[PDB]
């Protein structure tokens, strides 16, 4: 049982600043997982497994992290990147994070 | 460096039917190196079951099988029949054969793939309720039910700690159970254990 | 390309029961474990339950094992969901997710469009 | 055909102070192969620590800093002994020790390993009875007279170490009993865990005792607990 805890809720970011999305949990995590959601669709898998980089997803998206403290990081932020970010662990069953929505 | 990962962490497995297991092999080739596989069963015992070429452990060449492919590149090892004693987690060693100036000959593994057995389906059957006691701790033994679901009390219970049941299999199929209890007054009671619908009693059982 | 299909939406009465219906496509079938996810509006996202396929008594949430039941069909190639006993509060998106196993990790790489069921 | 045996199946020691694990030979002399030894830190992969061979080189791998863990071979009793120095959190995992066999057929070895010992480090211990407290359950009145089976239940407690070794095997025959048992929970300082067995009616005219393998056993020996024979 990890709690995965997301802060702050609500992050606002200018455009053009690379900005680090932050997942803390409450115990060691061996891999952990990041989703972006957009406005009104499905839940998407842009990082997986601490940092490597999904099929189809723009290069400039990158993870990091390591034992508890995970982060997610853009290296241009862009308008079509307003979603919100939600951090996914597997410890023999999921858990989500709380989710952080990323705004221009 | 060089790294097996397996592809699943938990898979489960039912009686009866063949399984296969596979640990991919991330490295230079899986050709040129020797796969082995190993079990634990117990909390830590570690048992061989299959080195690179068709040399099994005591007693695991009729049960297992294993093979290699190179396009894919994997570790395959496929269960002929899973059972209660097959239930265990595998694990994916590799044998680097030694170098030209190495002779070290190490073994890199994998994770381990806990790997969970599940009966095949057989039709419902009562539990016997057995109530057994010695001084103030007192255990009723439910033998025979199939089932998983199952509530449970215990009647006049003035028990200070309240123990969860432990459900086990066994070789016949039919889920075992124990629930136990300690009381610091009125020991010589009774357990009743409800099952499917209603209720079943140790009492005019005994 | 994989596609995890999933119906638009569903609406019931209150304490009726909805079965939920994810079809697979493209990839095996039968290797690849499936979870179930809840979504509300203004919602920290929850984990139903997850099945892998040819498998009998699947893993619930200690929220929803009362509620929810998970069958698979690999001769359907489907995923189904039940849900029962249902409230006013029991209204949200519900995804079917396919959880990638060799070097993924179990990450939920392919998801589904999701149901929006109301009451 | 010689198979590793290690005395211990944990160990509990203060931290910052030196651990010493063994694992012995069963009846083979180890003679020219190796012995090697092994570690698995929790959520971890095994992965190969120590080396020694008959001229005595003592091999390593990446990382593993000189002077932790010397390891050393008693060809006297065919004994392989590993002491941990200076043991911490990180050094908690499982320790194995393998070897590679010969078979009779010619190119052919079969890497065997230990039991292991699941290394275990915590606080201040205090060792105020953390010996295991048995409690013996006869079966109940007319039950084995109308089932034609016995059960028995060897009730344990308070008993510190996480891991603990219970196996039923009958006073006349070397060999184990398949035996059911249920995990350990938390209590309000140690653990407890009961055990139970079926005999049938061949092994019910027999006299059985419960087998428990514990650390903190007293005299460092396995304790034993009688169950007075159906007969
Ligand atoms: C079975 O249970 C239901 C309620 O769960 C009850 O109404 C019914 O009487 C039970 N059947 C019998 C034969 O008692
Ligand atoms: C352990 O603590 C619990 C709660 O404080 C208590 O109920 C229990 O009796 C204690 N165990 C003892 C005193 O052996």
């Amino acid at each position: 049982q990890i709690v995965l805890t997301q802060s702050p809720a609500i992050m606002s970011a200018s455009l053009g600043e690379e900005i680090t999305l932050t997942c803390s949990a409450s115990s060691r995590v061996n891999y952990m997982h990041w989703y972006q959601q957009k406005s009104g669709t499905s839940p998407k898998l842009l990082i997986y497994s601490t940092s490597n980089l999904a099929s189809g997803v723009p290069s400039r998206f990158s993870g990091s992290g390591s034992g508890t403290f995970y982060s997610l990081t853009i290296i241009s932020v862009e308008a079509e990147d307003a979603a919100d970010y939600y951090c996914h662990q597997w410890s023999s069953y999921p858990t989500f994070g709380g989710g952080t929505k990323l705004e221009i | 460096a060089i790294e097996l990962v397996p592809e699943h962490q938990t898979v489960p497995v039912s009686i009866g039917v063949p399984a296969t297991l596979r640990c991919s092999m991330k490295g230079e080739a899986i050709g040129n190196y020797y796969i082995n596989w190993y079990r634990k069963t117990q909390g830590n015992t570690m048992t061989f079951i299959y080195r690179e070429k068709d040399i099994y452990g005591p007693g695991f060449k009729d049960n297992f099988q294993g093979d290699i492919d190179i396009a894919k590149n994997l570790a395959v090892l496929k269960i002929l029949a899973p059972s209660e004693r097959d239930e265990g987690s595998y694990y994916c060693a590799c044998d680097t054969l030694g170098m030209g100036g190495e002779y070290t000959d190490k073994l890199i593994f994998g994770k381990g793939t806990r790997v969970t057995v599940e009966p095949r389906s057989q039709p419902h059957t009562k539990p016997s309720v057995f109530v057994m006691k010695n001084g103030t701790n007192v255990a009723c033994l439910v033998k025979e039910f199939y089932p998983k679901d199952i509530r449970i009390n215990l009647v006049s219970s003035k028990k200070i700690t309240e123990f969860d049941p432990a459900i086990v299999i066994s070789p016949s199929g039919k889920y075992n159970a124990v629930k136990l209890g300690k009381y610091e007054d009125s020991n010589s009671v009774t357990c009743s254990v409800q099952h499917d619908n209603k209720t079943v009693h140790s009492t005019d059982f005994e | 390309q994989v596609q995890l299909q999933q119906p638009g939406a569903e609406l019931v009465k209150p304490g009726a029961s909805v079965k939920l219906s994810c079809k697979a496509s493209g990839y095996t079938f039968t290797n690849h474990w499936i979870s179930w996810v809840k979504q509300r509006p203004g919602q920290g996202l929850e984990w139903i339950g997850n099945i892998f396929p040819g498998s009998s008594s699947p893993n619930y949430n200690e929220k929803f094992k009362s509620k929810a039941t998970l069958t698979v069909d690999t001769s359907s190639s489907t995923a189904y969901m039940q849900l029962s006993s249902l409230t006013s509060d029991a209204s949200a998106v519900y995804y079917c997710t396919r959880w990638g196993n060799y070097g993924y990790y179990y990450a939920m790489d392919y998801w589904g469009q999701g149901t929006s069921v109301t009451v | 055909a010689g198979h590793l045996e290690q005395p211990q199946i944990s160990s509990t020691k203060t931290l910052s102070k030196t651990a010493r694990l063994e694992c012995v030979v069963s009846g083979i002399t180890i003679s020219a192969t190796s012995v090697y030894w092994y570690r698995e830190r929790p959520g971890e992969v095994i992965q190969f620590l120590v080396s020694i061979s008959y001229d005595g080189t003592v091999r390593k791998e990446s990382g593993i800093p000189s002077g932790k863990f010397e390891v050393d071979r008693i060809p006297e009793t065919s004994t392989s002994t590993l002491t941990i120095h200076n043991v911490e959190k990180q050094d908690i995992a499982t320790y194995y020790c393998a070897l590679w066999e010969a078979q009779q057929e010619l190119g052919k070895k079969i890497k065997v390993f230990g039991p292991g010992t699941k290394l275990i480090i915590t606080d201040k211990q205090l060792d105020a009875d953390v010996s295991p407290k048995p409690t013996i359950f006869l079966p109940s009145i007319a039950e084995t007279k109308l089932q034609k089976a016995g059960t028995y239940l060897c009730l344990l407690e308070k008993f510190f170490p996480d891991v603990i070794k219970i196996h039923w095997q009958e006073k006349k025959s070397n060999t184990i009993l398949g035996s059911q048992e249920g995990n350990t929970m938390k209590t309000n300082d140690t653990y407890m865990k009961f055990s139970w067995l079926t005999v049938p009616e061949k092994s019910l005219d027999k006299e059985h005792r419960c087998i428990v393998r514990h650390e903190n056993n007293k005299n460092g020996v396995d304790q034993e607990i009688i169950f007075p024979p159906i007969k």
